[PDB]
RNA sequence: UUAUGUAUUUACUGACCU
């Protein structure tokens, strides 16, 4: 995310599979992380949709509800038009708290 | 154009 | 200020072809690609022409077409790679007329890059997957299956990532139900880039590699890898599985090459070039075309080098191996970029400059008598096989589909004397190249001639049944003479023919079966094979007005109006209604129409009216004589016509001034008159049938045909004279047409070419235009010729005469000095054959005045042998009186890459005396390439290349008199407005410079701050430069209001001039516009900057009126960049922002597809835009109607 | 008088977080 600068995402080839967000992420963008303006669904590699992970959260890792989305300041930055953007590791939050 | 609110009646006249 | 585009005569040169079954049927269709534009064509295979049928803007750079079939499949489906990160898979749904787009897979980001896909795009022969691929480091497979719907489905895309890899070509590889295989030209260039010797990238040969696809293991692995020993530029499918010997042909420089891996030894066959074809001092040979064909016997291919050589290559193979490849000369055409041969036997050439062209194949195979040699024969000493070129023995030209790329330079200019001004082109690369030039009206062509003497009226087309073509007779009269003549050869006065009645005669049908009625003085004739005749028409007195004829049922007046029917009997004879009207007088016209259909009465009468009123009446029985809907006119209609024309009645009147198009439909009548207008004298509206259909022939001061063509109602007028009437024709002599004459004389037209907007013609040119200028006084061009790698033909001459020598000098003691006669006085066309081509640094070059009327070379001048044009004004100068002269710049050994000139000089011409001919005057020199002349307060200027030089004359050389050097990087044009200069840098921009009077000074005074590579310009007013660049965009600088020009002559403001110039607007149209020229396209209209591209597209900008005008196109886009996105997946205001953000203009090419969506998001539209779809349509072509065509 | 290194509060940022 934007908040969190030490999150990388995944990045590679974006595949046909439909990103989902979690319920408590529901209408987030991906990117610039924002609720207004959703433009062009998400697609995300294969790697990142294998068995147990499919119709998981993009962001969160939670169960998905609804499908993900680009703002369209993501869109017409073309920042759609990179990898996938399936947020790999789970850093520094929600894991401290959760020791907490 | 028309009385009432000057629309364009285009020729079209009709019954 | 608030600009809005609008192409007139949409692009026409054809970068990618490619062929199939793309309606599902039977037939073939090729899919052609004019860059920014997606057509669909048909080759009419009976006929042999070549129907456009569907023309859509993608509003991408199509950087790659193929179409391919699906397995066990029936229709092929387009793929198409373009400029967005996006394949797009699209099928041509035949029903809605449209291409479904099927789906649309995002990869990369956008624009030309180098790194994302979509440059190369090869596909499966079978239909399984597809590559996309980049010209550096990365490619993608789509496995493409089909699921239980029949419906097309596809992948994730696979990777085949490579880093730092060039790929030059890449194509499917036939593999008969086995893992797909994809061959590609590659090439490895880091220790090319690693090592300073610069030897490493010497000895960097190419790859032939395949990428085999484990469809079992879901990825992509380099199965194959080999090296090359020259580098290949393109390959060819070989096809296989059952068919053939599946591999690759590989096309290089001088030599064609079978491959195929495992265990074909590698097979070369040295390309044949000419018998002793003089463009030859070092250059290679490669091909250009590939054109496969499966003959279901055999395959072979039509493979073509870049002089247009087209060459029948056929392996034959003994074992299942290849054993050998050969080939021969098949035949030769114009240079194509692609080929489409297709079953049914066409042959299908796109040329890339110039006209397209398709080809009846007469004798394919050609295995017969020519001297075809082959790969595996013990040949030495170079190529070996040469052959001599021919004129055509296996094709026949059958269509010339027109194209006016490249358009290099254009006027408009009313050099003609007609009304409406006409466009002056520039066309062609090298010896195909034209003048061409263009008006608004029709091919009206004229097969026969009669000299009709008197003054005749009118004249009507009638026959013997409805069932013939032939049209028995046609009468003529204009007040006592019916002159019925017969139709066919020696067409000559008539006596009483077995139709004719009397000798005042004023209208013929046919009514019945053979049954005609003809109406006269004393009206009423009934003619099939007796004259049975009752002529009554007697209510007293009155017997002559206003015939008004259906082909089942008669409505007829005389003084006074709503009267007589004089119908007939189905059975027999003519009868009639006693139900009168009489309807105090007030008749002008009448017009009815008739259905195809109809036991009863089954039509609908109009009447127009002395009064400002017209008239509608139905006259079925029940409810007859009875008004229906009512009218409004201004002044009188004079011509009045019914009609239908899609595959709603569309009331056509006329005013004796302007025109209209209701559209009645026939229980209810909401009319919804769209208008038009035409001197102006009364307009006279006549149905006449072309193409298969009908339309109305409205005449006035021109002529106006009004014909709806896919529903469009073009109405688009005629390129002849006034002609005072006319009535349509049919013969043997010629099809369908139209006799038309009230004048004197008497002519049978033909309207041939019917879809487009323009009509062409050409006057042929030696070499490549580079731009005109126009004498005013007793109009004639003045042209500059000039061609890179060109012998001027005082070489050409000496060029074949030392040849001649050398083949009468080797050897000839044994002979034949009849080779070299022989070759000297067989000359073959330049135009046909291609120009031979002058090594490099050479430059062809003439100048030439020319009628614009006739077309014929009123003078010509060529240059020295690389001494080449680039630069012409004609002018009168100050010092001097009244005569003209004629500037050209001229420069000498260029060389063009890398940039070496040896300076240049200046022609200075006298023309004398009208202007025919062209006197020498004298010669200056100048050190660099005077690319731009213009005349300016009795002087030139003349822009040297970095340095602005006025000019005056002297009678040994010109003499300047002011001279900057503060000016960029290179000069490449100069306009003026009068005391101010625009210099056009090659590479900055415009840059404004003052002249004094007083001093003599050229003092810069703005600048602009973008770079933008300007290739031409035009002024707009006193402040504005409206400008175009190489890349595509249209920019329009307009000075701030302030920058006072009183700068008298160290820092400037940003290393250049100090008051920078501003932008007010920029623009994307995806091609080179080489020409902006402010003018009025029709008189009656208003101003509009006119631009010609480069690929042969002619568009417009218009300003907006008002403001609501503005917002409300500007909300119809904003509406339609939704609902309707581009077809490649480009995003529309992301092309046309493509290199500088878009300003105030309104792209209307996305704003004339509103007319092309079904009408629920019409509906969506409109109403969002709380409009109706026909209001919109309305609104939407009035911009069109008023600015332009 | 710009300035460092640190012990060190106080303020402030990211629609950060059960
Ligand atoms: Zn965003
Ligand atoms: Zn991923
Ligand atoms: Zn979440």
């Amino acid at each position: 995310a934007k908040h969190h600068p030490d999150l990388i995402f995944c990045r590679k080839q974006a595949g046909v599979a439909i990103g989902r967000l979690c319920e408590k992420c529901d209408g987030k963008c991906v990117i610039c992380d924002s609720y207004v303006r959703p433009c062009t669904l998400v697609r995300i590699c294969d790697e990142c949709n294998y068995g147990s992970y499919q119709g998981r959260c993009v962001i969160c890792g939670g169960p998905g509800v609804s499908d993900a989305y680009y703002c369209k300041e993501c869109t017409i930055q073309e920042k759609d038009r990179d990898g996938c953007p399936k947020i790999v590791n789970l850093g520094s939050s929600k894991t401290d708290l959760f020791y907490e | 154009r028309c009385y009432v609110c000057d629309q364009q009646t285009n020729g079209v006249f009709n019954p | 200020m608030f600009l809005y585009n609008l192409t007139l005569q949409r692009a026409t040169g054809i970068s990618f072809a490619i062929h199939g079954n793309f309606s599902g049927t039977k037939q073939q269709e090729i899919v052609v690609s004019r860059g920014k534009i997606l057509e669909l064509l048909r080759p009419d295979p009976n006929t042999g022409k070549v129907h456009t049928l569907l023309t859509v803007e993608v509003f991408g750079v199509i950087r790659s077409l193929m179409a391919f079939r699906l397995t066990g499949g029936t229709k092929d489906y387009i793929v198409v790679g373009s400029d967005s990160g996006r394949i797009v898979i699209l099928e041509y749904q035949p029903s809605k007329n449209m291409f479904e787009k099927i789906h649309q897979e995002t990869f990369g980001k956008s624009g030309c890059r180098r790194i994302v896909p979509g440059q190369f795009l090869a596909v499966d022969p079978k239909g399984r997957a597809v590559m996309i691929s980049a010209i550096e480091k990365q490619k993608l497979v789509y496995i493409l299956n089909r699921d239980a719907a029949a419906r097309l489905t596809i992948s994730s895309p696979l990777e085949a990532h490579k880093a730092n890899t060039l790929v030059y070509h890449v194509v499917g590889v036939d593999v008969g139900f086995e893992n797909p295989m994809f061959a590609c030209l590659e090439m490895d260039y880091e220790e090319a880039d690693n090592d300073p010797t610069g030897e490493a990238a010497a000895n960097t040969q190419q790859t032939l590699t395949f990428y085999e696809l484990d469809l079992g293991l879901n990825h992509v692995v380099r199965k194959y890898s080999e090296p090359l020993e020259e580098h290949g530029n393109f390959l060819i499918t070989v096809p296989g599985g059952s068919d053939g010997p599946s591999g690759v042909l590989i096309c290089s420089e001088n030599y064609i090459t079978y491959k195929n891996f495992g265990d074909q030894p590698d097979i070369r066959c040295p390309i044949p070039r000419r018998r002793n074809d003089l463009d030859d001092p070092e250059r290679g040979m490669i091909f250009v075309c590939s054109a496969t064909h499966k003959t279901k016997s055999m395959f072979f291919f039509l493979a073509q080098t870049e002089q247009g050589d087209i060459f029948k290559i056929t392996l034959e193979t003994d074992e299942d191996m290849v054993t050998e490849i050969r080939l021969k000369y098949f035949d030769t055409v114009p240079v194509a970029a692609a080929m489409c041969v297709l079953k049914t036997g066409f042959l299908f050439v796109a040329s890339e400059f110039g006209n397209h062209y398709l080809y009846q194949i007469a004798h394919l195979g050609d295995d017969d008598e020519e001297p075809e040699f082959s790969s595996a024969m013990p040949l030495e000493e170079g190529d070996t096989f040469f052959f001599q070129p021919r004129p055509l023995k296996n094709l026949v030209l059958v269509d010339e589909l027109d194209s006016l790329s490249p358009i290099l330079f254009c006027q408009i200019a009313d050099l003609a004397n007609e009304d409406t001004p006409q466009l002056y082109v520039a066309c062609g690369r090298g010896p195909r190249s034209s003048l061409r030039v263009l008006r608004h009206g029709l091919e009206v062509s004229e097969m026969a001639v009669s000299e009709l003497p008197g003054n005749p009226n009118a004249v009507w087309t009638v026959r013997r049944h409805i069932e013939d073509e032939f049209d028995a007779y046609i009468i003529v009269s204009f007040v006592n003479a019916t002159l019925v003549l017969s139709i066919g050869e020696t067409v000559e006065e008539v006596t009483d023919s077995g139709f004719l009645g009397t000798t005042p005669t004023l209208s013929c049908s046919l009514l019945g079966d053979d049954a005609l009625v003809q109406v006269y003085p004393d009206g009423i004739r009934h003619i099939r094979a007796d004259k049975r005749v009752n002529e009554w028409k007697t209510p007293g007195k009155k017997t002559i007005v206003k015939c008004a004829v259906n082909q089942r049922q008669v409505v007829i007046a005389l003084t006074g109006g709503e009267l007589v029917y004089f119908e007939m009997d189905p059975s027999g004879q003519l009868n009639e209604y006693t139900e009168r009207k009489e309807m105090s007088a007030d008749v002008v016209c009448m017009s009815l129409a008739n259905v195809p259909p109809g036991e009863q009465r089954s039509r609908f009468l109009a009447v127009g009216l002395v009064d400002n009123t017209v008239r509608i009446i139905s006259l079925d029985p029940s409810d007859c004589l009875q008004p229906l809907s009512m009218q409004a006119l201004p002044a009188q209609p004079e011509s009045l016509c019914i009609v239908e024309m899609g595959g709603f009645l569309y009331l056509n009147i006329g005013l004796q001034n302007g025109v209209l198009l209701r559209t009645v439909l026939d229980p209810v009548t909401g009319d919804l008159s769209d208008t038009r207008t035409r001197g102006s004298r009364p307009v006279k509206l006549f149905r006449v049938r072309m193409q298969g259909q009908e339309a109305v022939l409205a005449m006035s001061s021109r002529s106006w045909l009004s014909y709806s063509y896919q529903s469009r109602f073009h109405l688009t007028p005629l390129s002849y004279e006034t002609l005072e009437f006319a009535s349509g024709f049919a013969s043997e002599q010629c099809p369908e047409g139209i006799v038309a004459i009230s004048t004197n004389t008497l002519r049978i037209l033909a309207l041939e070419k019917l879809g487009a907007v323009f009509n062409q013609v050409a006057f042929p040119l030696q070499y490549t235009p580079r731009k005109f200028v126009i004498h005013p006084e007793s109009n004639n061009l003045i042209i500059i010729e000039t061609d890179h790698n060109a012998y001027t033909e005082a070489t050409k001459a000496q060029r074949k005469q030392q040849m001649a020598e050398e083949m009468v000098e080797a050897a000839g003691e044994d002979l034949a000095a009849e080779m070299a006669a022989a070759f000297l006085n067989e000359n073959l066309p330049e135009s046909i054959f291609g120009a031979p081509k002058a090594g490099n640094g050479q430059w062809a070059s003439v100048i030439r005045v020319m009628n614009p009327i006739q077309g014929n070379t009123l003078d010509l001048v060529q240059l020295e042998q690389n001494e080449a044009a680039f630069s012409v004004a004609v002018c009168r100068f100050s010092n001097t009186g009244e005569d003209w002269y004629v500037l050209v710049g001229v420069a000498k050994d260029l060389i063009l890459n890398p940039r070496s000139v040896a300076g240049g000089f200046v022609y200075t011409y006298k023309l004398v005396n009208n202007g025919e001919k062209l006197e020498f005057l004298h010669k200056t020199p100048v050190e660099e390439v005077p690319a731009a002349i213009a005349p300016f307060q009795g002087r030139v200027l003349i822009g040297v290349g970095k340095l602005l030089r006025v000019y005056d004359l002297g009678k040994k050389k010109l003499l300047r008199k002011c001279e900057n050097k503060h000016i960029a990087n290179y000069i490449s044009g100069i306009q003026t407005i009068g005391h101010r200069v625009i210099v056009s840098d090659v590479q900055e921009s415009f840059i404004w410079v003052r002249y004094k009077r007083n001093e003599n000074q050229l003092i810069i005074f703005a600048d602009d701050t973008y770079p933008r590579w300007v290739t031409t310009a035009s002024l707009l007013d006193y402040d504005t430069v409206a400008g175009a660049d190489k890349f595509g965009n249209i920019c329009v600088v307009r000075l701030p209001p302030n920058t006072n020009d009183e700068v008298d002559e160290d820092r400037g403001l940003l290393n250049g001039a100090s008051q920078k110039a501003e932008v007010i607007m920029n623009y994307h149209v995806g091609e080179t516009v080489l020409s902006l020229q402010k003018t009025t396209l029709i008189p009656g209209g208003s101003e509009s900057l006119v631009y010609t591209t480069l690929s042969g597209g002619i568009g417009i900008l218009v300003p907006f009126t008002s403001h609501e005008d503005h917002d409300f196109f500007q909300h119809v886009e904003m509406h339609l960049r939704s609902e309707h996105p581009p077809l490649c997946g480009r995003d529309h205001l992301s092309f046309r922002s493509y290199y500088f953000p878009v300003k105030n203009v309104i792209d209307g090419d996305l704003c004339e597809q509103f007319n092309s969506m079904e009408p629920n998001k019409q509906k969506n539209v409109s109403e969002e835009l709380d409009r109706t779809p026909p209001e919109v349509s309305k609104k939407l072509e009035d911009i069109r109607t008023r600015y332009a065509f």
